């Protein structure tokens, strides 16, 4: 009577579905009293302003994860269920345009041209949606290209030690992107979507002026959270742009997505496992890791005619901390992925800047997403580099070897030298033919090795000024005929030397 | 030490307070009264779906204070003393778990035992009064400790019966007798 | 429905809790069915932890999860399909077809766990 | 603010306190505990609720009797800042090390920043 009039005074007097009072504070984590109905992965308004997602429901205390600061946040305070899993404005609008996480422009254009909103996760594209692919694209780098051909709707991990270019790697592929973009082709186009996790402002900021410079942030959606931006929108960053990509892709439009790095995407989830106290797996890197990865990594593919046509591509990356692949983290990753990109540092130093290692790169995928042409100059290019990989092994002693050894010792060093690529510089496929096929029909093995450095470009403009009827007829054919291939051989033969 | 060990997990501190109502020995009076102050916590259950509610401090242990306020004092010093405690341990879920194991702890004390006879279905009121009876005239009810003999009606415990009383049974069905017929028929 | 009914305790990730009715707990590899708009999510029985709460692995995919949400009992180990209708079919985890060409239609089904 | 507590535990260099007001003071607060060794600058990082917050202590624990009262200095440590903290060496109280007497400053901020 008293006592329960009492009692009602001194209780909360609301059954907090759709509610809850915080209770317990503090690592960035909340802990709520209430909360009894919720949806998972629902977006919770926290009445300090903060919104968080939930993602621990455990018995009568809903474990929350904050998208701001906790300092924010003061115990006792009510948090009112926003019932919204979380979702995204996806646009064509995102064209020239940086976004944070939440997709709020942080380059300041204003407000995104956002033609549509989606939903955190999207399903992956089923056997049956995805066309098989056939279509090819180039990076511009001509051992990406010749050695490890990329098509659209693969993955491809860009693997590597941190730094060592690792983002530049990347940009190179978007540069000669810029061949596809002046096409009037939507299937020629790809809307080139970067996303830098863990990253700081100032790169990104260095990065998105370079892009201006090289007049491709028009074709190009950056999505980026920076270092400082909250570990639960780092996680979720990723599956949000992937939204934007599956729109494009859709559309019947192709699109690229660069994922650098997925390295810091598990650190985020490992601080998240660690603060939710869910069991956290090998490394500390938890449980359901893989889950993740392989489902963002999986949303992949080229369409076919059930549904758009578009195909985004895939470029995962990870840079190995420690050089090390066996790791959980990069181990799983390359079993989820079509293919490994190894990049080598001693390499690097070598001066193949950037270097790529192909001894442990490779594209399952292969040359069906290799234009004609490039698959045959490029046939035996694998056979003669596998030649003298093992040839300058042995041949590291300084004896003179047998004449035959060194005639694939001789080859193999003026081949390394003519793969060698620079930072900026994208080339044009067309423009790679050549080349290649004046190296494995051996025109060059001759060329002193010091010298061939200074005939490649000149061979360039040689072609450039005279048998331009053949470079005009490779882009053209996209397949060298017999007769091309013989116009070629004496073009080469042609410009006998500089 | 108490009649019974419970082994203890929280409301065994308050088995051992029940030790002590032997102690102070009025407290074995005590855990009857303390019943009575359970039968308020069962007027109580508007309030003590609320009581479960977490997060009443200092203001929760007044609001206690309050409800033993309308209590008449059934469990004494003893009684107000747990309330305190619980109160301090800040537990309502545990609070009528205290409830039942002082209870069984009172009910050793009395020397009532419960049994049960699971079977697939109900049985006869003469089956009950013969095997309460068979229990007594065995050393099972020595006879000095009573007995709560409940028939259980679980068709899934398939024919015949299963008695049980302390960790000791009988287990006349059907299925463990044709588990042995057919292994045997297998071999 | 059945009288297995357990609401949802706790979804920490994969791991989902159920709190099965009192003296109606199902055995472990047992196959969970929860109703859903997504078909019927599978939760595999893996544990049994007191008082008619078990601790259940998922087999497929979870979100939108409402914790307390009642839970049905399939009572067992996930059953395919077995039969030389099963030649020739793109099938998956539960059996679905993902060639879809309908229904693998079968005169027999086997539970996944078998001796 | 003048909301005072008493220190319940003192596990390691993060003590933890039990406010008396249900308003606690909001993490990456800061906390001076009363004492001979002048005040103890204490930062709030966790409520373990009951108004009971956990605090990690920056200045050192020893000689600390249980039950000690705290105050609360009501927000991130203001520093003193100006151009007359140029040629000064200061603690992370923020106080003088080279005795250029007392740090002028006009404008004193928040030790965390966005």
């Amino acid at each position: 009577s008293i006592l329960e009039e009492r009692i009602k005074g001194v209780s909360d007097e609301a059954n907090l579905n759709e509610t809850g009072r915080v209770l317990a504070v503090g690592d960035g984590i909340a802990r709520v009293f209430g909360l009894n109905n919720i949806q998972a992965e629902e977006l919770v308004e926290f009445s300090s302003g903060v919104k968080g997602m939930a993602l621990n429901l455990e018995p009568g205390q809903v474990g929350i994860v904050l998208f701001g600061s906790d300092r924010l946040v003061k115990e006792g305070e009510l948090v009112k269920r926003t019932g919204n899993i979380v979702d995204v404005p996806v646009g064509p609008g995102l064209l020239g345009r940086v976004v944070d996480a939440l997709g709020n422009p942080i380059d300041g254009k204003g407000p995104i041209d956002a033609a549509g909103r989606s939903r955190a996760q999207v399903k992956a594209p089923g056997i049956l949606p995805r066309r098989s692919v056939h279509e090819p694209v180039q990076t511009g780098l001509k051992a990406v290209d010749a050695l490890v051909p990329i098509g659209r709707g693969q993955r491809e991990l860009i693997i590597g030690d941190r730094q060592t270019g690792k983002t530049a790697v990347a940009l190179d592929t978007i540069l000669n992107q810029k061949r596809w973009n002046n096409g009037s082709d939507e299937s020629k186009k790809l809307y080139c979507v970067y996303v830098a996790v863990g990253q700081k402002r100032s790169t990104v900021a260095q990065l998105v002026q370079t892009l201006e410079q090289h007049d491709a942030m028009k074709y190009s959606i950056i999505v980026a959270a920076t270092a400082s931006e909250a570990a639960p929108l780092q996680y979720l960053a990723p599956f949000t742009a992937a939204s934007i990509g599956e729109w494009f892709r859709d559309n019947g439009k192709h699109a690229l997505i660069v994922y650098d790095d997925l390295s810091k995407q598990a650190v985020a989830y490992r601080q998240l496992s660690l603060l939710l106290r869910r069991p956290p797996g090998r490394e500390a890197y938890p449980g359901d890791v893989f889950y993740l990865h392989s489902r963002l990594l999986e949303r992949a593919a080229k369409l076919s005619e059930k549904e758009g046509s578009g195909s985004l591509t895939a470029l995962p990356v990870i840079e190995t901390q420690g050089g090390d692949v066996s790791a959980y983290i990069p181990t799983n990753v390359i079993s989820i992925t079509d293919g490994q990109i190894f990049l080598e540092a001693e390499l690097f130093y070598k001066g193949i800047r950037p270097a790529i290692n192909v001894g442990l790169s490779v594209s399952r995928v292969g040359s069906a997403a290799q234009v004609k042409a490039l698959k045959q100059v490029a046939g035996s290019l694998k056979l003669f580099l596998a030649q003298y990989r093992e040839v300058a092994a042995f041949a590291q002693f300084g004896s003179d070897l047998d004449a035959s050894t060194k005639q694939t010792l001789v080859r193999g060093e003026r081949l390394t030298q003519l793969l060698k690529q620079n930072q900026y510089s994208p080339l044009a496929t067309e423009e790679q033919v050549p080349l290649i096929y004046a190296g494995v029909n051996g025109h060059l093995d001759g060329i002193e090795l010091s010298r061939i450095g200074e005939f490649e470009s000149s061979f360039l403009s040689y072609l450039k000024s005279n048998h331009n009827e053949l470079l005009t007829e490779i882009r053209e054919k996209g397949e060298l005929s017999k007769e091309l291939l013989a116009s070629l051989k004496s073009a080469t033969e042609s410009f006998v030397a500089t | 030490p108490p009649p019974v060990r419970l082994f203890g997990v929280e409301g065994t501190y308050a088995t051992a307070l029940y030790q002590a109502a032997a102690k102070n020995s009025s407290i074995d009076a005590a855990f009857q009264s303390l019943q009575k102050v359970e039968s308020t916590v069962k007027k109580n259950p508007k309030l003590g779906h609320l009581l479960l509610n977490p997060a009443l401090s200092l203001k929760d242990r007044n609001s206690v204070i309050d409800a033993i306020v309308e209590t008449h004092k059934n469990l004494d010093g003893y009684v107000v003393n747990l309330l305190k405690v619980l109160s301090e341990n800040n537990r309502l879920g545990c609070f009528e778990k205290i409830a039942s194991d002082f209870g069984v702890l009172n009910d050793a004390h009395n020397g009532l035992l419960k049994g049960t006879v699971t079977s697939a279905e109900p049985l006869d009121p003469k089956s009950f009064k013969r095997i309460e009876k068979a229990l007594s005239a065995s050393k099972l009810v020595g006879q000095g400790k009573s007995l709560k003999l409940e028939n259980v009606v679980k068709p899934e415990i398939k024919g015949g019966l299963i008695v049980e009383l302390g960790d000791k049974t009988v287990d006349l069905s059907i299925s463990t007798k044709i588990q042995k017929l057919n292994k045997v028929l297998e071999d | 429905s059945t009288p297995i009914t357990g609401k949802v305790t706790a979804v920490i990730g994969a791991i989902v809790d159920v709190h099965f009715e009192q003296s109606e707990l199902p055995a472990i590899l047992n196959a969970l069915e929860i109703k859903t708009p997504q078909g019927k999510l599978v939760l595999e029985v893996a544990q049994h932890l007191g008082e008619n709460t078990v601790r259940t692995i998922a087999m497929d995919g979870t979100e939108g999860l409402v914790r307390g949400e009642k839970v049905l009992d399939t009572g067992g180990p996930i059953s395919v399909p077995v039969g030389r209708e099963t030649l020739g079919r793109i099938i998956n985890v539960i059996g679905e077809p993902i060639d879809e060409r309908g229904p693998i239609k079968s005169k027999l089904r086997k539970p996944i766990h078998a001796d």
